[PDB]
DNA sequence: TATAATCCCAGGCTGTCACGGATGC
RNA sequence: CCCUCGA
DNA sequence: GCATCCGTGAGTCGAGGG
């Protein structure tokens, strides 16, 4: 089970909302390379390697993790979408 | 744009023959030897698309640099040759005949 | 001939996506390489191999477009081809392409 | 501590009737015919039967078998049937704001027709369990308000109160009146009882419902 | 019918914990297999994707560092199992995969009643998503943990069955 | 179900009814443009007659239509579910015919054209929700606040 | 080792030969062995009989046939993909009417398929079998009319085929109404054509009251036969001119002509006998002396009348008893197929008369043998019930060869069948076995042929039983009919006896399939023996009649299934017939004579007899069967060893000694074991793969093809462009790969060039031409490789050129070249195993052998079964067989147990007491008393109330033995199980099902040509479909997104999934999807049919998804 | 309702 | 391109049921 | 597509 | 208003074989 599960659940008004937000965070996090994250060093997930600990690969954990945080904010209409966009690409280049 | 909608309607004859893009003359489909379309045959190449990408039937125009444009001696489009996947031909009748599903379909819609 | 009623017959004319990646792949590395060049060398290439408009081009006609003589395009042609083949020994990158 | 009364008790394998076969006489068994032989086998597996025993036995069996593949193809039918005349709907929002409902009957009458008895649990449950309140029910000293989906504790209580005669029926809000265009609205609807909470407006339960009928009518017999 | 989805056996790993089933190295190979030329590339393992692929081509040409790079790929990401026939939604569930040696897809002992199957020699099939929103609506919905009741009775679907309940009783 | 051991929640075999209910018979016209006899939608029929109401016409009398599923499945309003269901020849005749349009309002219509389904991470109702962290919303706020 | 056999029946007749139904049916049709002169009128005689004399050369006659040599042996036909056949040689005169003159020649009518002396067929290289028809008896029968209570409906049904099913009525108003090709006429008309008069006909039908009243219409007896002719014919033929000839034609051909209609020789028996009368021919009626006469018609309308009335003496009929249904063996059916190709044939002999010269003509130049020809190849070829044989191992051949099948030509249609046919019918008893079906939609339609049971010669079934007389049962075997059995009382075969005489004053019997109890003086005949009740799988299992018959069916399909290892066994425990089984499926080799064996070798076996001649036996090594089952024959004797009739020389594949083996004996116990057997898996001692146990070989045959083209000939060659040598190593210098190499998925078979197509380079491929001075080389690499999950070692090559003797390919190919790959299969995780009770399931673990619970001596049992499935399952067998084969285990012995003449509980009792005193009493000599552990164990046995408490341990232990318990530990601790483990030895197999043929995986691959979705099927690199009900899954999750990638990228969206496969090895998201394509082809098709479809926005103006391309 | 026939017929009015 | 020919491709060959709709006393 | 065999 | 013939339905996935 994805941990806190209930939490998100919990959160929204439909699950399928968190569904999306979740996928839309993940894609923000694997096109802007990470760097918008609101996770700090040691909050970041990770993947265990043949080496030694590194960064996880999968983008919707990440998203998943971020929004138990509570520092995003969801919701229909609060911004212009290429406003967002231009935005973000300007605070993280890819 | 985005498709909202889908619509299903009677066809023309001349609906039908603007869809198409030629006639087909003769119940032809591909010569005995060269396994080529017959000229004006079911798979003939004037009518329906090329059969390469962006290449005539004699050859004539073999690049991308001729788009749109129809060869003048085998008469064939220079395009993609998905095209045959979609483009209409169509046939001619003397006398015209009835489409069956409004014959026998009960009860009968033109009866 | 027989009829198909055929699901047993798979489509040897459209591309498979393996196909497809293979050409854009290369289509690109191939950029890369070209990028590696000057401007007008790399542009006597395209327009003798026909990267540009489609087809092949004579001596006289990209002569002719950059204002030189037949033996000089040529020249130029051969000196891109020998520094293609020098970065193509270096880097070892187009290699696979060749099946 | 037998194994066989173990696993059959627990639940864990084997029935009454299987276990009897096991132990007792294997019983009676049908004709071809739909008939009933006069002759019934008293052996047990564990005994071991006749040739004639097996052969009766050997009919049944044909018999089920065959009813049991039949069935299988026409359930499917149904199933899709359901699946297509049910698909368009979908929780479409929160309210329909219908002021219609339905009243879910605790009470049935007896065969005898002597009088009116309390229907079985699980009949009140599978009519009760997750619904919406469409109007106030005030019964043993408990306020129930409309709009209250009622738990499964609800519903016990619900029937504690029958028995206490106290409360013949139960408004509801069902699909049923729900004036939602093209689906249902989430008060309507019910519980998601995979999740035993109101369901996730956009849920589709058309699907749902057709799925759920159809599963385990291949089961019916 | 559609790419990127296999089948095999089932058999039943008690190992798995509820949102798990084994998946077989072969299999996952070629179900992961563009993802697997991508971390290929990533690592050293080869120079591009097409070196990569030839590489897979043929399986003495096959070294581990490209399991290690396989498990590498597969982190965090669920596939999906179904059976047929498929009666009602939870005749497919999601499953974060664990690489297995054999040939056997390994399903874990309680859903096995959502799915009816038992190992007769029963077969399933395995579906990998490809977006981003494929993999949060089969992990947060079509996950299997996230589903323990019956969305028909509402009673657990997932419970406990034969051996288990038997060894509690006892 | 329950003789045979099965639990099942009522309010699905409600579903279901309900769309056996669907449609309704007209005993009478009005003022509309309906025929009497004519078999359509129970939504349709009350949309119009609030709409002949509120205009002052009279009412369409009809009476409620009870039909099996299959029949009901067949007489939707979307000519690409009912062509995929059955009677397929009789549904696209009829359908070409009345040049009727499919509104691609049901999932099955969606799903041979391989559009979106208009259920789950696909309703419209949270479909539209945006995801945004705190430092690229007061960005915003502050490319908005300064024009 | 010694085997000790249970039971006190005698057989009194042996098993009759098992294959003699297909073998006796093909001989009795083709009489090859008969001088032409002595043969009968059966067969493609009968053929040849009905088709010949031709009119209308005015006359074609036939005189004989003959059948020569097969061009070609059994092996070298399936070796060489031909067909096993004899050619038809017949003699034919031309006859003159005027002329006189007399032209004789025999023509060649092309060949007929003959079958080996197993009972099969060789077509096109593939072994096949001719499996039995069952269906509807031909004659006259009586049902009640469903909608009319007390009514009836006559029905004269002739062979399938040969003629119209006819139907008499009484019709509501009164009158007799008859049903032909669905049309209905009065009765009387016909009768009048028959030329029958009213008084004639009242004062036969005058008897039974008003029946006859119905039958009198003034306006019929006012016309002569002539008039009435016409009459009837103007009512079968509408707009068909009432010509007199015309008439008589077509009527005579409907009803009197024994050319196109027959009856069943049975259907004349059983007119005859149900009717009371005599048929002269096989029609309804006659054609004598330029008039019609009555056979049947008359005597059925008075029978009817009879039964219609009340009349005493007159009976319905079940159409499901097995007298009234008949099977429709390989000879029949050949013959059909055989005569509807002569009668073809004659048609184009008549067309080939009326042109052409009337004076010069030959039977040469009249026959075309073609139409026969094909006739007989679709019967072999594409027909019903001619399969693919089922080779896995002998048992399967056998009973496949034993099967009958309700469906196929002139059979009933499936979803048509419901349960009356299905049933098991009471006279199924001795004839059809009542267990042995396949599970699902064929359930009931496919059966089998009891044991003891016989097809007689006119397709009807007989079991055997003893005649007895004034409570004496004689040696005297009776084989009867369904009807001859209803006719009298049948005791059962465990009756008690004392010599010959019946000792129970009460004995349990059957009076038309009921069961009775009666005295021994009522007593007329006995059953043979339990094994005439079931099949010949059924009889194969142990404790049967402890078994549930489902779980009983499934042991038998099972045994069908059973691949053969190397190291087979016979089960400990045998019901008799694993013997007899191995005998007549012909797998093992037998001493033909008394005399001293020569030689012994691998691939040879010669032998001395009493003659003196040297007979030399060949061995078949390694031979790969339909299935891919290797059939290879070990010999099993030694030089100069003694051997008389009957002895064995060599165990084929699957068998031990003579006795059929199908799986391997091992030791189980049944316990739960850390859930991995769980709901049916199993779990397995390693030491299973190291002794070789459940160990198979497997050979994969492949072929490649190289053919003439256009673009130049493809080629077998050592030379491929762009491979290095270490691709080529195994390849010889032909380039073919090397017998006796390893070969891995991507190694290459046999290498093969092809010219390539019309190739425009690409600007990017001339390019790179230039860069790497390299020219495009003018073939490719075509060549055959291994299918991913498949490989092994080569055995052998057989190379077909073009141009060399004896050989001669499909025009346009110049050579075929097939390369056989073997394997030898360890037993794995995933593999399906099975017991003959129906017990089934995967193995799902493998422990390592300190892992297995094992005996206090120290003995790790084999198999873990779990317990949880018995109690469902109801069969019992397996249980007793574990206990008796744990008394083996011990004594060293194994058993002949038959059906439901056991080994009973007492006796399984003292053998396990004998087996527990050398399994205990060999301890205690060893200076070893009883170890703690049992003494706990013995404790909770206490408790469990499974010993008497205050025994001394040895003998509670002992008690446990004989319940079949003991103790057992635990390998990973040491520590015992909590109670006593039931251990023992079981017979259990490998079955065909293994994971390593039905692992498969798929990224991208070849796609369909019109739709442009993917392939499905392994070998193809298919792709798993996503159904309908799968789409129904997801849309009830809600998922949105991954549905749509279903129904997209995953499938048929080419733009879709070229740049998705792109977009994901380039580390990049997937792009939004677009439409697929089979929707494209939905619209252009409804365009086809006229109908315009228009994808539209909001605002109802068109949008284009061809984009442009289709639009002018 | 059967071409044949009916053609037979039509040429057999001549 | 020249006796005279003038109405058939035969295939016949059967054990389901339920609903809707047109058709016939 | 038919058969046969699996679930 | 009530019988009768015609048309259309009748589980999924997988395997092998022709
Ligand atoms: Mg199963
Ligand atoms: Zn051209
Ligand atoms: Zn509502």
């Amino acid at each position: 089970a994805e941990p806190g599960i209930d939490k998100l659940f919990g959160m929204v008004d439909s699950k399928y909302r968190l569904t999306v937000v979740v996928a839309k965070r993940a894609q923000q996090l694997l096109r802007h390379g990470f760097k918008n994250t609101v996770l700090e060093p040691e909050e970041r997930p990770k993947m265990q390697t043949l080496e030694g600990l590194f960064d996880d690969p999968n983008a919707v954990t990440w998203a998943m993790k971020e929004l138990l945080t509570g520092r995003l904010v969801f919701g229909e209409n609060l911004v212009p979408e290429d406003r967002l966009q231009k935005e973000m690409e300007r605070l993280y280049p890819v | 744009k985005e498709v909202r909608k889908v619509r299903i309607a009677l066809a023309s004859p001349e609906k039908i023959r603007s869809w198409s893009y030629g006639e087909v003359e003769k119940p032809e489909t591909i010569n005995y030897r060269t396994l080529k379309p017959e000229r004006d045959g079911l798979f003939d190449e004037r009518i329906f698309g090329p059969i390469k990408d962006y290449e005539c039937a004699c050859g004539k125009y073999k690049r991308q640099r001729f788009e749109g444009k129809v060869c003048e001696r085998c008469g064939v489009e220079v395009t993609k040759s998905i095209v045959r996947r979609y483009r209409m031909g169509h046939i001619e009748l003397a006398t015209p005949a009835a489409h069956i599903w409004f014959v026998k379909d009960v009860p009968s819609k033109i009866g | 001939p027989v009829s198909l009623e055929g699901d047993f017959i798979p489509d040897e004319h459209l591309p498979s996506p393996v196909d497809a990646a293979t050409q854009s792949l290369l289509s690109e590395e191939l950029e890369k390489a070209l990028s590696k060049l000057s401007e007008r060398e790399a542009m006597v290439l395209k327009l003798r191999k026909g990267l540009i408009d489609g087809r092949e081009h004579t001596l006289e006609e990209v002569g002719a477009f950059f204002g030189v003589t037949r033996e000089r395009i040529r020249q130029i042609e051969n000196k891109a081809l020998r520094k293609l083949k020098y970065h193509e020994s270096r880097t070892r990158k187009l290699r696979d392409f060749l099946d | 501590f037998n194994p066989l009364y173990v696993m059959a008790q627990s639940g864990a394998r084997g029935n009454p009737q299987q276990i009897r076969q096991l132990c007792g006489l294997r019983g009676l068994m049908q004709k071809p015919s739909g008939e009933t032989f006069e002759v019934p086998v008293r052996s047990s597996f564990r005994e071991g039967l006749t040739v004639l025993e097996y052969f009766i036995s050997s009919h049944g069996a044909r018999k089920g078998g065959a009813d049991t593949a039949l069935r299988t193809a026409d359930s499917g039918y149904l199933t899709r049937k359901l699946v297509d005349v049910t698909h368009e709907i979908v929780v479409r929002e929160a309210d329909c704001g219908t002021t219609n409902y339905i009243s879910v009957p605790l009470f049935q009458p007896d065969e005898v027709t002597r009088s009116l008895r309390l229907r079985k649990r699980a009949d009140i449950e599978a009519g009760l369990y997750g619904r919406v309140l469409a109007r106030e029910v005030e019964v043993l000293g408990v306020r129930l308000e409309e709009g209250r989906y009622l738990s499964m504790d609800d519903v016990h209580l619900l029937i504690k109160a029958a028995e206490a005669g106290e409360i013949q029926e139960v408004p509801v809000r069902s699909p049923l009146t729900c004036q939602t265009r093209y689906g249902v609205c989430q008060k309507c609807y019910g519980y998601d009882l995979s999740m035993a909470r109101p369901v996730s407006i956009g849920e589709a339960v058309g699907i749902v419902a057709a799925q759920s009928i159809g599963e385990p009518g291949t089961q019916l017999t | 019918r559609v790419d990127y989805s296999g089948r095999s056996v089932i058999v039943v790993g008690p190992q798995l914990k509820l949102h798990q089933c084994g998946l077989p190295k072969r299999m996952a190979l070629e179900l992961f297999k563009p993802f697997l030329l991508k971390k290929m590339e990533e690592k050293g393992i080869a120079p591009n994707v097409k070196a990569a692929r030839r590489m897979l081509e043929r399986q003495r040409d096959i070294k581990d560092e490209v399991w290690d790079a396989l498990e590498e790929v597969i982190h965090g990401k669920v596939v999906l199992l179904n059976r047929a026939p498929t009666l009602h939604r939870l005749g497919i569930q999601a499953f974060q995969p664990v690489l297995v040696e054999g040939q056997s897809i390994q399903l874990h002992p309680l859903v096995c009643e959502a799915f009816n199957a038992d190992f007769d020699g029963d077969q399933m099939a395995v579906h990998v998503p490809l977006s981003s929103f494929a993999q949060a609506e089969a992990r947060i919905q079509m996950l299997s943990a996230h589903n323990l009741l019956s969305p028909a009775s509402g009673e657990p679907l997932a419970k406990p069955s034969r051996d288990i309940i038997l060894g509690l009783y006892y | 179900y329950r003789a045979q051991g099965v639990k099942l929640h009522d309010k699905h075999i409600e579903i279901v009814v309900r769309q056996m209910m669907k449609y309704v018979e007209v005993t009478d016209p009005g003022d509309s443009r309906l025929l009497e006899g004519q078999v359509l939608e129970k939504w349709d029929v009350e949309a119009l007659n609030e709409r002949l109401i509120a205009e002052g016409k009279t009412p369409v009398a009809w009476k409620p239509l009870l039909m099996g599923v299959t029949k009901s499945a067949l007489s939707t309003k979307s000519w690409l579910s009912a062509a995929s269901f059955q009677n397929t020849t009789h549904v696209l005749t009829e359908a070409a015919i009345a040049g009727k349009k499919d509104e691609l309002i049901g999932l099955k219509e969606n799903v041979i054209l391989g559009r979106l389904i208009p259920a789950g991470t696909g309703s419209d109702f949270v479909r539209f929700t945006q995801v945004v962290d705190q430092k690229t919303l007061k960005a915003i706020e502050e490319a908005r606040k300064e024009a | 080792m010694e085997i000790k056999r249970f039971g006190r029946i005698r057989e009194v007749i042996p098993l009759p030969p098992l294959t003699e139904i297909q073998v006796e049916s093909y001989r009795r049709a083709l009489q090859a062995d008969v001088p032409p002169e002595k043969r009968e009128n059966v067969g493609i005689q009968a053929a040849f009989r009905e088709t010949f004399p031709i009119e209308e050369g005015l006359v074609l006659d036939f005189l004989e046939y003959r059948l020569g040599e097969p061009p070609f042996p059994q092996d070298e036909c399936r070796e060489k993909d031909l067909t096993y056949q004899a050619p038809l040689y017949a003699r034919l005169q031309l006859i003159h009417k005027d002329t006189g003159l007399i032209k004789e020649d025999e023509v060649f009518l092309g060949h007929i398929p003959l079958m080996t002396e197993d009972g099969s067929f060789i077509i096109n290289g593939a072994d096949r079998v001719i499996v039995s028809q069952i269906h509807r008896s031909p004659g006259v029968y009586f049902t009640p009319d469903p909608a009319r209570p007390g009514r009836y409906i006559a029905s004269i049904i002739p062979l399938p085929k040969r003629g119209p099913w006819i139907d008499l009525e009484v019709e509501p108003n009164g009158v007799v109404s008859m049903k032909v090709n669905k049309r209905k006429f009065p009765l009387v008309l016909l009768l009048r054509v028959l030329g029958y008069d009213q008084e004639t006909l009242a004062r036969e039908l005058g008897a039974y009251g008003e029946l006859v009243q119905g039958l009198m219409d003034e306006s019929v007896f006012a016309m002569r036969p002539e008039e009435a002719l016409i009459r009837l014919f103007t009512l079968l033929r509408p707009g068909d001119p009432p010509k007199r000839d015309k008439a008589v034609a077509y009527v005579y051909g409907l009803i009197a002509d024994p050319r196109r209609y027959d009856l069943g020789e049975a259907g004349r028996y059983k007119a005859e006998e149900k009717l009371g009368i005599r048929l002269s021919g096989r029609t309804l009626a006659r054609f004598e002396d330029g008039e019609f006469k009555d056979e049947v018609f008359l005597p059925t309308l008075r029978y009817l009348f009879a039964l219609t009335a009340g009349v005493p003496g007159h009976e319905v009929d079940d159409i499901d008893h097995l007298g009234n249904r008949r099977i429709r063996t390989v000879g029949e059916l050949m013959t059909d197929q055989f005569r509807v190709g002569l009668a073809r044939l004659a048609r184009g002999v008549r067309e080939r008369m009326l042109m052409g010269s009337e004076d010069s003509l030959t039977p040469a130049k009249l026959v075309n043998s073609r139409p026969l020809e094909a006739a007989i190849r679709e019967f072999f070829s594409r027909s019903q019930l001619s399969q693919f044989k089922d080779e896995t191992n002998p048992l399967s051949s056998l009973r496949h060869k034993r099967r009958i099948s309700a469906l196929g030509p002139g059979g009933l249609t499936r979803e048509r069948a419901g349960f009356d046919v299905r049933d098991v019918h009471r006279t199924h008893y001795g004839r059809i076995c009542p267990v042995e079906t396949p599970e699902g939609a064929n359930i009931g339609l496919i059966t089998s042929l009891a044991a003891y049971a016989r097809v007689d010669e006119l397709g009807f079934i007989r079991t055997p039983y003893r005649r007895v007389v004034g409570g004496v049962v004689t040696d005297e075997v009776v084989y009867m009919t369904a009807t001859e059995e209803d006719r009298y009382t049948i005791a059962q075969a465990n009756t008690p006896l004392e010599g010959n005489r019946i000792a129970a004053e009460r004995v349990v019997a059957r009076r038309k399939g009921e069961p009775v109890i009666v005295s021994p003086e009522e007593v007329e005949f006995m059953d043979v023996s339990p094994k005439q009740v079931f099949s010949v799988n059924t009889n194969l299992i142990p404790f049967l009649e402890h078994d549930d018959a489902n779980r009983a069916l499934m042991g038998s399909n099972m045994q069908t299934q059973a691949v053969p290892l190397i190291r087979a066994q016979a089960p400990v425990v045998m019901t008799g017939l694993e013997e007899r089984v191995v005998r007549d499926s012909l797998a093992a080799l037998y001493a033909e004579e008394d005399g001293e064996v020569a030689k012994v070798d691998g691939n040879r076996i010669v032998v001395r007899y009493e003659d003196g001649r040297l007979v030399e036996y060949p061995l078949r090594r390694f031979y790969r069967s339909n299935q891919g089952t290797a059939l290879d024959q070990r010999p099993r004797v030694v030089v100069g060893q003694r051997v008389r009739k009957g002895d064995l020389l060599a165990d084929g594949p699957a068998s031990e000694n003579g006795f059929l083996a199908l799986g391997q004996n091992v030791l189980v116990a049944i316990m739960p074991f850390d859930g991995y057997n769980f709901e049916d898996a199993i779990v397995i001692s390693e030491e299973l793969l190291k002794r070789d146990f459940y160990t198979s070989i497997h050979i994969e045959r492949y072929e490649i093809e190289a053919r003439d083209t256009k673009l130049g000939p493809e080629r077998i060659t050592r030379d491929i462009p762009h491979l290095s040598e270490a691709a080529l190593r195994d390849l010889d210098e032909e380039g073919v790969v090397r017998i006796g190499a390893e070969v891995k998925p991507g190694d290459i078979l046999v290498g093969r060039t092809s010219f390539k197509g019309e190739s425009e380079p690409t600007p990017e491929e001339r390019l790179l031409r230039s860069i790497f001075g390299e020219k495009a080389r003018d073939v490719k690499d075509t060549s055959l490789r291994v299918p991913p999950g498949e490989g092994g070692i080569v055995v052998r090559t057989v190379r077909l050129r073009r141009g060399d003797p004896g050989v001669e390919l499909k025009p346009g190919v110049r050579e075929v070249v097939r390369v056989y790959v073997a394997q030898k299969r360890k037993l794995q995780v995933g593999d399906k195993l099975a017991n003959r009770h129906g017990n089934k399931g995967v193995v799902a673990k493998i422990l390592p052998v300190e892992d297995m619970p094992h005996l206090p001596d120290g003995t790790p049992v084999d198999v873990i079964l779990n317990p949880l499935g018995v109690p469902s399952r109801m069969n019992l067998g397996q249980i007793l067989e574990t206990h008796l084969g744990l008394a083996g285990y011990f004594l060293g012995q194994r058993y002949i147990s038959p059906i439901f003449d056991g080994a009973k509980e007492p006796e399984i009792k003292e053998l396990l007491a004998q087996a527990f005193e050398v399994y205990f009493g060999k301890r205690k000599g060893e200076g070893f008393g009883v170890d703690k552990r049992e003494v706990e164990v013995l404790r909770r046995a206490e408790k469990l109330g499974l010993v008497t408490p205050g025994k001394t341990p040895e003998e509670q232990l002992k008690e446990l033995f004989l319940q079949g318990k003991v103790v057992l530990y635990d390998g990973r601790t040491g520590e015992p199980i909590e109670g006593p483990i039931v251990v023992g030895q079981m017979f259990i197999m490998k079955l065909y099902h293994m994971v390593e043929d039905k692992m498969h995986a798929r990224s991208t691959g070849p796609y369909s040509l019109i739709t442009q979705q993917p392939l499905g099927g392994k070998a193809q690199f298919g792709g798993q479909r996503f159904g309908e009900m799968e789409v129904w899954a997801l849309e009830a999750y809600g998922a949105a997104h991954t549905l749509q990638e279903m129904l997209t990228l995953k499938s048929d969206d080419i733009e879709g999934r070229n740049a998705a496969y792109e977009a994901i090895i380039k580390g990049e998201d997937v792009p939004e999807p677009s439409v697929p394509e089979s929707f494209r082809v939905l619209v252009k098709e409804l365009q086809a049919l006229a109908l315009d479809v228009q994808t539209l926005d909001e605002k109802d103006n068109p949008v284009d998804i061809f984009e442009g391309l289709a639009s002018k | 309702s059967d071409p044949v026939r009916q053609y037979l017929h039509e040429i057999g009015q001549v």
